[PDB]
């Protein structure tokens, strides 16, 4: 772990403190909870507003700003839904497969996420992606530096300069390694850095499958109607 | 062709 390792690691976990409310407060700013699709307004606001937080611990990822305009806007275009997914793992609790931000109010089951228009084609994986993630146990640490390697993919599409995002990806992933010999108990980090990158192919996945449910979803003009400005413009019209 | 993601990213 050098000077810079360290450095990349604490920015990440203040950006991710500053970005993630797992008490789920603004919450009630949203349209309020409640068909098989009583919960899509509820739920688009919430995506909606995290497509912001993410936008927020995007900006903080060392080499983030040092690219183009162009490039930053396709970067969380494609990882946005992916990042939502991966950092609700800390609300994420086992005891009853629920998202749990505090209430009961901001309690989250199967059933409460069935409920917004999307299939078990995407709901199942989506439960059965956090489980595994749980049983990782990963340092807080560790899922910071996921979620930045997720952001900054020189494999996504539209990508102008993937050199230069592939080389924050390197810095990031080289981090992620080290902390994982360093810092992270053997036999728990026997290829945890592997297990961890699957995940990524997880979430790829998982995306993609709620693209196909939102461009269908999204054609339907009633369901459209439900949906935000912010959540038109990233996941397409 | 993305304003909203343009005026949050600045
Ligand atoms: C409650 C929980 C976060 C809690 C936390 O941040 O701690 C979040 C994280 C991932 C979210 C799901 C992502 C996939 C779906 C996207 C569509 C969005 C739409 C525009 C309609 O396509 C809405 C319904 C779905 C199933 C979301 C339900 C809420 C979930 C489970």
């Amino acid at each position: 772990l050098s000077e810079e390792q360290q450095h990349i690691i604490a920015i990440l976990l203040d950006a991710h403190h500053k970005t993630y409310d797992p008490t789920y407060a603004d919450f009630r700013d949203f349209r309020p909870p409640v068909s098989p699709l009583s919960m899509l307004p509820h739920l688009a606001d919430l995506v909606s507003y995290s497509i912001q937080k993410v936008i927020g611990f995007a900006k903080m990822i060392p080499g983030f700003r040092d690219l183009t305009s162009d490039d930053q806007i396709v970067l969380l275009k494609s990882s946005a839904i992916e990042v939502i997914m991966l950092r609700s793992n800390q609300s994420f609790t086992m005891d009853d497969m629920s998202w749990d931000c505090g209430s009961q109010d901001y309690k989250y089951d199967v059933t409460d996420v069935s409920k917004a228009g999307h299939t078990l084609e995407l709901i199942e994986p989506l439960i059965k992606f956090q489980v595994g993630l749980k049983k990782l146990n990963l340092h807080e640490e560790e899922h910071v530096l996921l979620m930045a390697i997720c952001i900054v993919s020189p494999d996504r599409p539209g990508v102008q300069d993937a050199k230069l995002v592939e080389a924050i990806q390197d810095r990031l992933s080289n981090t992620l390694q080290t902390y994982i010999r360093c810092r992270h108990p053997p036999p728990g980090s026997h290829q945890l850095y592997a297990k961890m990158i699957q995940k990524l192919a997880d979430l790829r996945s998982l995306n993609e499958e709620h693209s196909k449910q939102y461009r269908s979803l999204s054609f339907q003009p009633e369901n459209s109607m439900k949906l935000t400005p912010l959540v038109l413009e990233v996941f397409g019209n | 062709n993305h304003p909203m993601l343009m005026n949050l990213l600045k």
